[PDB]
């Protein structure tokens, strides 16, 4: 509603990366090759980034937009447009810390 | 207003301006055989010479066609400014002038031939280079345009 | 009717083959009419010398094509030749010899006319020019001071040496990045200060630079043992291994190759012999005492011109291959390397060490991916022709943008009678794409040189040398235009030249003497009569201009010809000759059938109605009837372009040069409704559609005549298969071929799945995928191929199920919007079509075809077209044409005479019949003698007869009846329909796809992309202050969704246009920069943050 | 071009200030389908059909058309916006 | 995998993934008549007695989206499974007059 | 080739 | 040429830091100085002594209080960097930030001038008193 | 462009670009003391 | 840098 | 991750970074769990930072990686930040627009200053989610999916239609733009005058601002959405409303050519 007159750009504390992700990525998997569907925990997976399918959950149990922001207990999907995969970030948490290259080099 | 090739119209002057131009180089050419001029004094007197006798040309084209052709299509729509500047008109009935070579330095002879008399193989081989040249400038010129447009952008967008 | 030839200067030699350089080339390239054991070593005899023994080489054969031509374009196959290679197995200390012939894969082979067949696609490989190998001196650009010398050998062969002094006075070499002293390598070649003092002493003060105390002293092997420090760090210097890394820098023959022509370079430069490509000891001592030579200011000693084209070298098609092949053949015995070794030491045949993969990809990578190997130019035979006429200097192995300056492009003094002056492109690739001259030839060193004649004193011989660049500068020519009685020189003043300079001399002076004009000019550039009278600017554009010419149906030759039109087409072989005296027994549109002396029966079948890579029909039209006697060299049949063999690239018209109410403004062109009416500038251009049915995880994609949703009305012109019929008029939008493909994972829609039942069931498994004709497009269906997985002979890319392809024709007639060109250059669209009432008219009654705008004379200041008319004029009413050589042509006064005899046919039978003079031509005369173009006081008869003598006429206002005051300039003129067309440059879009990621509008098969909106457009949007304006273009006509979306149902519902959400631009953008890790937020005037996402990015 | 241009410039301070004006008019007259119209049924703005003379699509030319009779008041902080929708919903729904 | 953002053509100004379009997303105008499609839809099935629309809502899916059978429905409402079977079929047939009368929905194929 | 559109 | 050459001049060099945040050496717009020494010396606050200077329109581009502008010019790792260790708000003062959002530039109608104009009918002008 | 006071809101400076980029197209590529574009750029 | 080669030398100390 | 023709599968060079990343941290955290010497754990610690760097900014230290098969580094998010075509980057040479539209141009010289001729059949693309509501509006249509598949076939076409985009396009105006577009001049606003023919005919006068001449050159076309985006065009923008340079002052529009020569 109200305008943007500002644009800021500061750095990203871990928990400020954190309070972004719907998710850790825990796994280096993209897809399945036989299902052509995304990994449990992986770089794709619905579970994180949200639904594939407009208003429609992974499992297939809840297809209508009646149902939003309503999460599966099955699939552990959120139901609402899949345009959220465009925006929707993840994450990665590191045994060890690294030094943003950007900053160093 | 039409173009046909006899809208080209020689002044009769050239031949002499040019004639003139010839006896006046002898001097020049017989002054080095005796040792009074250097190589670089010789031609740069060479290239004075031309120079004077084209620019003298032109005038002639340009006095011919006022006094005798107010309504020569050439003259016409040169002095409207509707097509044609005197360097052109000049090509087309005066002297064509000095070609530059490929280094940059000026031909030591020029093209005596108007395009209606029409080129010299040769001559027209020499009008080649700074034809490549112009074709280069220009092709480089369109190849970044709104460069510098940018560059001013960049600081007064604001 | 009659030609009549023009010009004093008869031709001692003709015009070379034209196809010369590209198929000579590829000739000595292949051998494959050579027999094995009398192949001399080049090309692939020299690679395979080269990489073999490895394992050694005997020999190799090519065999026969698995396929002919034309099966090879339809089929989507190359057109090339088996390679078989017989070698054998050397078992060493195993006394063992035994052999195999080895398949290497297939070599893509030349057709006649020089082009390949590369995957069904006409390919031509384009010429590359570059730096010789050789000697040359720079010199350094650092310190003005002195000169640095150079050792370049072939570019894959060898490395590059550098000879330079620095202020230390040592004489420094140059391999790779460290440069050191030359002084030591001097004593590994066997070379003592004693051979150093008195032969290399000469030269003041240049002979103690080299000598240095440590390093000299020491022998042979020492030094030898040293340069290894130098050479590469924590290697042991290993000194019988010494001998190998040594060897193969420089003494090695197959490591280090100098060109053939780069050895003639050294012996040439240096003055002495060598006994083979290799440096080495034998190059060094000379490139030296001549560096320091050349530095002492000696006679006879120059500095290399880069530019020169004696240093500069043209590989053709056979030399790129034979480096590529050569390439390969490397890799195959890199594979050897590996598997020479791996299991069986004592058993194997030379069967199983060789893998032809290498050698195949890299043939296959040269002439798919190459830079010079490009679709070929069909659009005419002359474009095809000047496609393989063509210089490079881009490509693997030379210049650049950015690598080319105004130095590499300007035109040198000797590129006289070996490139053209004239022709090249406009854009950025000025002087680096050139075409060779006409005359010009290539021989093995790859040189480009020029004929001339040779004359005694103050006589003229008929012997013709051909001389290269470096070879021209040693003499003084004479100009061919010269005036010359019989065999002898006639002036006492000749013009001729030396080093590429305006001499003027003396009969007994002159050497040599240039051939012909057509020498110093390319193929296209010599088809511009009165040449001479253009500037070379427009010129320029002529030249390129022809090759952009679209065959017509009833396509003329040129009124007036240079006299090159008729062996063009002979060259480009896109029309038949008659091969043997006879007389010819059957003729229709497809065949031609002869019988020659001999009694031989021949069947020629004619090509027809055939779509080129441009799309232009390539359709050859039998001109000889039954029963016919032909003599060898006679014409039987006329290629694409071609009237009676002379080359047609157009129409002659009759044009009046002047304004016509502004419709002729600015290079606009007027034509007459006419020429549509007799189908002038009418062309047949033949569209390829094609189409796949492919196996999808959903389900396979039919190909079917079945298309849910559609009525009989769509499906009529279509067969059992699905396909179009052929001969059917399709229009935009009617269905080409059917296919149906399954839809969202058999997933219908629950709201679709309840209307899909009220209609009773047209719910279905499958979708619409059929192709229809594209906006804009169609035509009449001409041919249809249709080719299947499973069936004999056809085989296509993994997971496609089937391929059809329809072939569309189109006659386009000439209409608003289509470039028209004559070839002086000028240029231009026609902006307006008149009905032959409104046309200007002759007093006999004739309508002008083209009206063309006199103020695109003067500035251009190309009057080749002016001269071009006159002449046209008096051959169009003497019924004649002409041949007028290039600067060797008609002059004014013949025009004028001319001139005067048409002027007989024109205004003598009005007296005849009847009539006399017009009212309205003696006003005209009233004022024509007002301003002077006739003589007061003579008869109207002959005042009109001065005026026709200028070239003008007096012509009516077919709209007014009234004359236009003043006379006009009409004539026959030569103009050119040009493949820029309107119908394929418009397009129109409201909406469309959209890209994948960046979700802006994208091409669609049936869909137009979109105008790309750039910076500079946007700068002017500001400018303008117009915010809106930018916002839609940076928003809803671009990446934002849902301001898209809405606003479309908005200007659907009849709603005005809603506020802009977001770009994606933008939230793309903060995603990534929120990858980089760093926090972008979009604050509020009170710093409070802003979603931008409209939700849906926010945690719980 | 389009009449009376030159005094629609003198009406304001700025170009882009009759822009703006116009605009925001042309949206009002096309919200509440041009029964707002200051101008009289023979001021009304007319395009020629096949069938005849009917009211003009365009709502810019309307506005520009209306502003030009000077009936139109404009100005920065006339009223609070709300209020103005709210008024202008009850006279013309 | 094919790498997108691999150069298309002889120069460097494009990507592959460049060309790639989407069809996932509707386009502006499959969103606007899908919008029309329901709201059409709607106007015309909610104008009948809202037994027999529920009857088409639920066992075509059209709400929890998934197609409930005949039992399904008739144990929601309480009538037999047959009866739900008849009173779905004359709600289908009156929306077929409805069709032929208003011909509304006819253009949505 | 580029320019005002010989090649 | 002159509003050029005036952008060539945009820079300032600060001698004296003054009694603001500012360090000695520090390249700085001479409105935003000018604007501190406004906001100091109606204060009583020490003024900032600054050096006039003169640099080409790549360096005064390249060097400019928004950081959106400057992220497309050049080296732009750089200028992302620095911005956000300092946390930089770019407000958008000119046109290039905007276009980059897909916010009308503030030039034109989009300029706060003549944004937020108002018309009203003369109907409604009388439903003002009736409102109220 | 009009002839009388610059409205408020000009794009003015883009205006600037514009107006000296337009003819810089037309300037000397090729030639002491620079000339064409090499000198206003230089400038 | 070349951590391969740093790798190996640590693993070359034992 | 998307599939293309064939079986093939096309994806990001950033999914592979990721990949290797994730790889090795598990590795590490595995490493951690099992008490691994300090020398593996260290070199798994340096992997992972090589890892987090190319991810983040590739080649910028230490070579770049790349997958077996080719030697084109990976494109990494600071390549796709900015410098090989970047976000900053591509945002000059622009975004395709939807209402837009291109075709060769002849002169006008029937045309008074402010008109431009357009093409009948591009109008109807350019206009057609207007002309489907001016359908409906008359009698020609019942609906918008109507009428938009009547228009979907050129044989399909009334003659009643052309009457309706008439009525679309009266009062508004398009924008016609020639490349390189050197001064604001370079894009003007025409009201449209359909013609037949595929040719756009442009005013001789504006020739001059637009460098444009008839030997070939093509024009773009634009379409003003916005009831506010048209009152731009039409007051700011239009082609009589721009007389006289920006620059110098003086008249852009102004006798050339054939004018002067005749006058
Ligand atoms: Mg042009
Ligand atoms: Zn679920």
């Amino acid at each position: 509603k109200k305008e943007v007159r500002k644009v800021r750009i500061a750095l990203a504390s871990p928990e400020k990366i954190r309070s972004w992700s719907y998710g850790e990525v825990e796994k280096p998997e993209t897809i399945n090759y036989r299902t052509l569907k995304p990994e449990r925990d992986g770089l794709f997976d619905e579970r994180i980034f949200g639904p594939i399918k407009d208003y429609e959950c992974a499992c297939g149990k809840y297809k209508r937009q009646r149902f939003e922001g309503k999460v599966c207990e099955r699939c552990g999907v959120e139901v609402t447009k899949s345009i959220v995969r465009r925006y929707r970030m993840g994450h990665i948490e590191l045994a060890t810390p690294a030094a943003h290259i950007w900053f160093v080099k | 207003i039409t173009i046909g090739i006899d809208d080209a119209v020689i002044p009769e002057e050239k031949k002499q301006y040019l004639e003139e131009a010839d006896r006046k180089l002898l001097q020049i050419e017989q002054a080095y055989e005796m040792g009074f001029l250097t190589d670089r004094e010789r031609y740069d007197q060479i290239l004075q010479l031309w120079t004077e006798t084209t620019e003298k040309v032109t005038q002639a084209v340009f006095k011919n066609f006022e006094e005798n052709y107010p309504f020569n299509p050439l003259y016409v729509m040169a002095q409207s400014g509707a097509r044609g500047n005197p360097q052109q008109i000049r090509q087309l009935c005066g002297l064509r002038g000095l070609m530059q070579k490929p280094s940059g330095e000026t031909f030591e002879v020029p093209v005596r031939s108007s395009f209606r008399e029409g080129l010299t193989v040769l001559e027209y081989f020499i009008s080649s280079h700074g034809a490549r040249k112009g074709g280069a400038d220009t092709a480089l010129r369109t190849a970044d345009s709104g460069y510098l447009t940018r560059k001013l952008v960049d600081v007064t967008h604001e | 009717m009659e030609i009549k030839r023009f010009g004093r200067i008869r031709e001692v030699i003709p015009l070379p083959p034209l196809t010369e350089i590209q198929v000579e080339s590829y000739r000595r390239a292949l051998q494959a009419d050579v027999p094995p054991e009398k192949r001399e070593n080049v090309g692939i005899q020299a690679a395979f010398r080269e990489t073999f023994p490895i394992l050694d080489f005997l020999e190799y054969r090519l065999g026969e094509p698995p396929f002919p031509q034309d099966e090879c374009r339809e089929k989507d196959l190359t057109y090339q030749a088996p390679l078989y290679a017989r070698l054998q197995l050397i078992h060493k200390d195993t006394g063992l010899i035994k052999e195999d012939e080895v398949f290497l894969g297939h070599i893509p082979l030349m057709t006649e006319d020089g082009s390949f067949i590369i995957n069904g696609a006409d390919r031509v490989i384009v010429s590359q020019i570059h730096r010789s190998p050789g000697v040359y001196f720079t010199p350094d650009p650092a310190r003005p001071g002195r000169y640095i010398a150079s050792i370049i050998p072939l570019p894959k062969r060898g490395p590059w040496i550098d000879l330079e002094v620095e202020p230390n006075g040592v004489v420094s070499m140059k391999v790779n990045k460290r440069k050191f002293p030359l002084v030591l390598l001097l004593r590994v070649l066997g070379y003592d200060q004693e051979t150093l003092a008195r032969e290399l002493g000469a030269y003041g003060e240049l002979v103690q630079g080299l000598m240095d105390e440590s390093v000299f002293a020491m022998r042979p092997e020492e030094a030898l043992i040293r340069l290894f420090t130098l050479l590469r760090p924590g290697d042991p210097p290993k000194r019988d291994k010494a001998v190998a890394y040594v060897y193969g820098l420089i003494a090695d023959p197959r490591r280090y190759d100098l060109g053939e022509a780069g050895r003639y370079k050294a012996e040439e430069k240096l003055g002495i012999r060598l006994s083979g490509r290799t440096l080495a000891d034998e190059v060094f001592l000379p490139t030296l005492r001549y560096l320091f030579a050349l530095t002492a200011g000696v006679p006879g000693h120059e500095v290399d011109d880069i530019d020169h084209l004696g240093n500069r070298r043209i590989r053709t098609v056979g030399e790129l291959m034979t480096d590529q092949f050569r390439v390969g053949l490397a890799r195959l015995a890199r594979g050897v390397r590996e598997r020479m070794l791996m299991g069986s030491e004592d058993s194997l045949t030379p069967a199983k060490l060789v893998n032809s993969r290498p050698l195949e990809a890299a043939i296959r990578e040269f002439f798919s991916r190459s830079q010079l190997s490009q679709f070929k130019d069909e659009t005419n035979p002359l474009s095809s022709l000047r496609h393989k006429r063509r210089i490079s200097a881009l490509g693997p192995g030379g210049l650049t943008r950015e690598r080319a300056g105004f130095d590499v492009r300007d035109v040198h003094r000797t590129h006289y009678g070996r490139i053209c002056p004239v022709e090249t492109p406009e854009g950025a690739n000025i002087g680096l794409i050139t075409s060779l001259a006409a005359y010009a030839r290539v021989d093995e060193l790859g040189f480009i040189r020029t004929p001339y004649r040779r004359v005694v004193g103050g006589v003229v011989t008929d012997e013709v040398v051909y001389m290269t660049a470096t070879e021209e500068d040693r003499y003084t020519i004479a100009q061919a235009n010269t005036p010359l009685e019989g065999n002898r020189i006639a002036a006492e003043r000749v013009v001729a030249r030396r080093k590429g300079e305006p001499v003027i001399v003396s009969p007994e002076e002159v050497e040599f003497m240039d051939v012909s004009p057509k020498q110093v000019f390319s193929v296209n550039t010599n088809l511009i009569p009165f040449l001479e009278h253009d500037d070379a600017n427009r010129a320029l554009m002529g030249s390129n201009m022809q090759t952009q010419a679209v065959p017509l149906i009833r396509a003329q030759a040129p009124v007036v010809m240079t006299g090159l039109e008729e062996r063009v087409v002979r060259d480009s072989l896109a029309a038949l000759y008659a091969e043997e005296d006879g007389e010819v027994a059957k003729v229709d549109g497809n065949r031609i059938v002869v019988r020659y002396e001999d009694g031989r029966l021949v069947e020629y079948p004619l090509r027809r109605f055939y779509r080129s890579n441009q799309g232009t029909a390539l359709d050859q039209r039998p001109r000889v009837v039954v029963g016919q006697r032909v003599r060898k060299g006679d014409l039987l049949a006329d290629g694409p372009a071609s009237e009676n063999g002379f080359l047609a690239l157009g129409q002659n018209v009759l044009v009046a040069i002047m304004p016509f109410d502004g419709y002729n403004f600015e290079d606009a062109i007027v034509i007459s409704e006419e020429l549509l009416k007799r189908d002038f500038y009418t062309s047949i251009h033949i569209e390829r559609y094609e189409i796949e049915a492919r196996d999808t995880k959903l389900g396979p994609e039919r190909i079917t005549r079945d298309i849910p949703h559609l009525s009989e009305a769509a499906l009529r012109d279509l067969d059992e298969e699905g396909v179009v019929r052929i001969g059917a008029e399709v229009k935009p939008g009617d269905i080409l071929v059917g296919r149906t493909s399954f839809k969202g994972e058999s997933e219908p829609t629950p709201e679709e799945r309840l209307l899909r039942s009220i209609f009773g069931e047209k719910a279905r498994d499958v979708k619409d995928t059929s192709l229809r004709v594209p906006p804009g497009e169609g035509g009449i269906v001409v041919r249809t191929v249709r080719l299947r997985r499973g069936d004999p002979g056809v085989e296509l890319k993994p997971g496609v199920r089937e391929v059809v392809r329809v072939y569309v024709a189109q006659k386009r007639k000439l209409q608003v919007g289509d470039k028209l060109a004559n070839r002086h250059g000028n240029k231009g669209v026609v902006a307006k079509i008149l009905p032959v009432e409104d046309m200007p008219h002759l007093p006999d009654g004739t309508p002008v075809d083209v009206i063309l705008n006199p103020l695109g004379v003067p500035s251009r200041m190309n009057l080749g077209q002016i001269l071009e008319t006159h002449l046209g004029l008096a051959g169009y009413f003497l019924g004649q044409r002409y041949i007028s050589p290039i600067f060797d042509g008609a002059k004014e006064p013949e025009i004028k005479e001319l001139l005067a005899q048409a002027f007989e046919v024109y205004f003598g039978k009005r007296k005849g019949e009847g009539f006399g003079v017009d009212k309205r031509e003696v006003e005209v005369l009233r004022r024509a003698e007002k301003l002077g173009l006739v003589t007061p006081g003579k008869t109207p008869e002959e005042q009109l007869k001065e005026l026709f003598l200028q070239g003008k006429v007096v012509l009516y206002d077919g709209r007014t009846g009234e004359p236009i005051e003043g006379p006009i300039v009409v004539g026959q003129m030569f103009i050119m329909k040009l493949y820029h067309m309107v119908e394929d440059k418009m397009h129109a879009r409201s909406t469309g796809p959209y890209s994948l990621i960046t979700q802006q509008p994208l091409g669609g098969k049936a869909q137009f992309g979109g105008q790309r909106f750039g910076e500079m457009e946007v700068w002017a949007l500001e400018a303008y202050g117009a915010a809106h304006t930018l916002q839609e273009m940076l928003t809803l006509k671009s990446d934002d969704i849902e301001g898209r979306n809405a606003a479309y149902e908005a200007i659907i519902k009849g709603e005005d246009v809603p506020e802009p959400s977001v770009p994606e631009s933008f939230r793309v953008l903060v995603k990534e920069l929120q990858a980089l890790a760093l926090d972008v937020q979009t604050l509020d005037e009170k710093d409070n943050p802003v979603d931008i996402f409209e939700g849906l990015a926010s945690k719980r | 071009a389009e009449p009376g241009i030159d005094k629609l410039f003198g009406m304001v301070d700025s170009k882009y200030r009759l822009t703006v004006v116009v605009a925001k008019r042309a949206q009002q007259l096309l919200r509440h389908g041009f029964k707002n119209t200051v101008l009289e049924p023979e001021e009304r703005p007319k395009m020629q059909t096949l069938e005849g003379l009917f009211d003009d699509p365009n709502a810019v030319t309307w506005a520009m058309k209306e502003l030009l009779t000077g009936r139109l008041v404009f100005g920065e902080n006339l009223v609070p916006e709300d209020r103005l929708q709210k008024e202008m919903e009850r006279l013309y729904p | 995998p094919v790498s997108l953002e691999t150069p298309i053509g002889d120069e460097k100004d494009s990507f592959y993934g460049d060309f790639i379009p989407d069809e996932h997303l509707p386009s502006p105008v499959d969103a606007a008549t899908q919008s029309l499609l329901s709201e059409e839809l709607e106007k015309a099935l909610s104008k009948l007695s809202e037994r027999e629309a529920m009857v088409l809502k639920l066992r075509k899916g059209l709400i929890d989206g998934r197609e409930h059978t005949l039992e399904e429905v008739g144990a929601f409402f309480g009538v037999t499974r047959e009866r739900i079977r008849q009173i779905e079929n004359k709600a289908l047939r009156k929306l077929k007059y409805h069709e032929s009368r208003t011909r509304k929905l006819r253009d949505f194929l | 080739a580029x320019x005002x559109x010989x090649g | 040429i002159e509003i050029v050459v005036r952008q060539m001049m945009k820079y300032v060099e600060v001698t004296d830091p003054g009694d603001s945040r500012l360090l000695e050496g520090q390249v700085l717009e001479k409105w935003d100085v000018e604007a501190l020494n406004e906001r100091l010396i109606a204060e009583g606050k020490t003024p900032v002594a600054w050096k006039p200077l003169l640099m080409g329109v790549t360096k005064s581009a390249l060097s400019t209080k928004s950081w959106l502008s400057a992220a497309s010019f050049q080296n732009t790792t750089h200028v992302l960097t620095e911005a956000a260790i300092a946390g930089k708000k770019d407000e958008l003062i000119g046109l290039k930030e905007n276009v980059i959002l897909g916010r009308l530039i503030p030039a034109g109608t989009g300029s706060d001038f003549v944004r937020f104009t108002q018309v009203v009918d003369q109907k409604t002008l009388k439903a003002i008193e009736e409102a109220r | 462009s009009m002839a009388r006071p610059v409205s408020i809101g000009e794009a003015v400076g883009i205006v600037a670009a514009q107006s000296i980029g337009e003819p810089g197209t037309q300037l000397t590529m090729r030639t002491d003391i620079t000339q064409g574009l090499p000198r206003v750029i230089e400038l | 840098s070349d951590p391969v080669r740093q790798y190996l030398h640590e693993i070359g100390q034992v | 991750m998307v599939q293309v023709d064939g079986g093939r599968f096309a994806t990001s060079d950033l999914n592979d970074l990721y990949r290797r990343l994730i790889n090795r941290n598990n590795r590490l955290k595995k490493l951690l769990a099992q008490g691994a010497p300090e020398i593996i754990i260290r070199n798994e610690k340096r992997m992972l930072q090589e890892a987090v760097d190319a991810l983040l900014d590739n080649g910028r230290r230490g070579a770049p990686v790349t997958n077996p098969g080719s030697d084109r580094p990976l494109r990494s998010l600071t390549d796709i930040l900015s410098g090989k075509q970047g976000r900053f980057r591509q945002n000059l040479l622009g975004k395709r627009v939807d209402y837009s539209g291109r075709s060769v141009i002849v002169v006008g010289p029937q045309l008074k200053l402010h008109q431009c001729g357009l093409p009948k059949r591009m109008a109807l693309e350019l206009f057609k989610p207007f002309l489907l509501k001016k359908m409906e509006e008359k009698g020609i249509a019942p609906n918008v999916k109507a009428a938009r598949r009547m228009l979907e076939r050129q044989r399909d076409i009334k003659d009643e239609v052309w009457d309706a985009l008439e009525e679309v396009i009266h009062g508004k105006v398009v924008l016609l733009n020639r490349a390189p577009t050197l001064h604001r001049l370079g894009i003007q606003a025409f009201q449209p005058v359909l013609v037949e023919g595929q040719s756009i005919q442009l005013h001789p006068l504006v020739c001059e601002a637009f460098n444009a001449d008839f030997d070939g050159d093509q024009m773009a076309v634009h379409v003003p959405l916005s009831s506010f985006a048209q009152a731009e065009a039409r007051i700011q923008m239009l082609s009589a409303h721009n007389l006289l340079s920006p620059a110098s002052g003086e008249p852009l529009a102004k006798p050339s050519r054939d004018i002067i020569l005749g006058l």
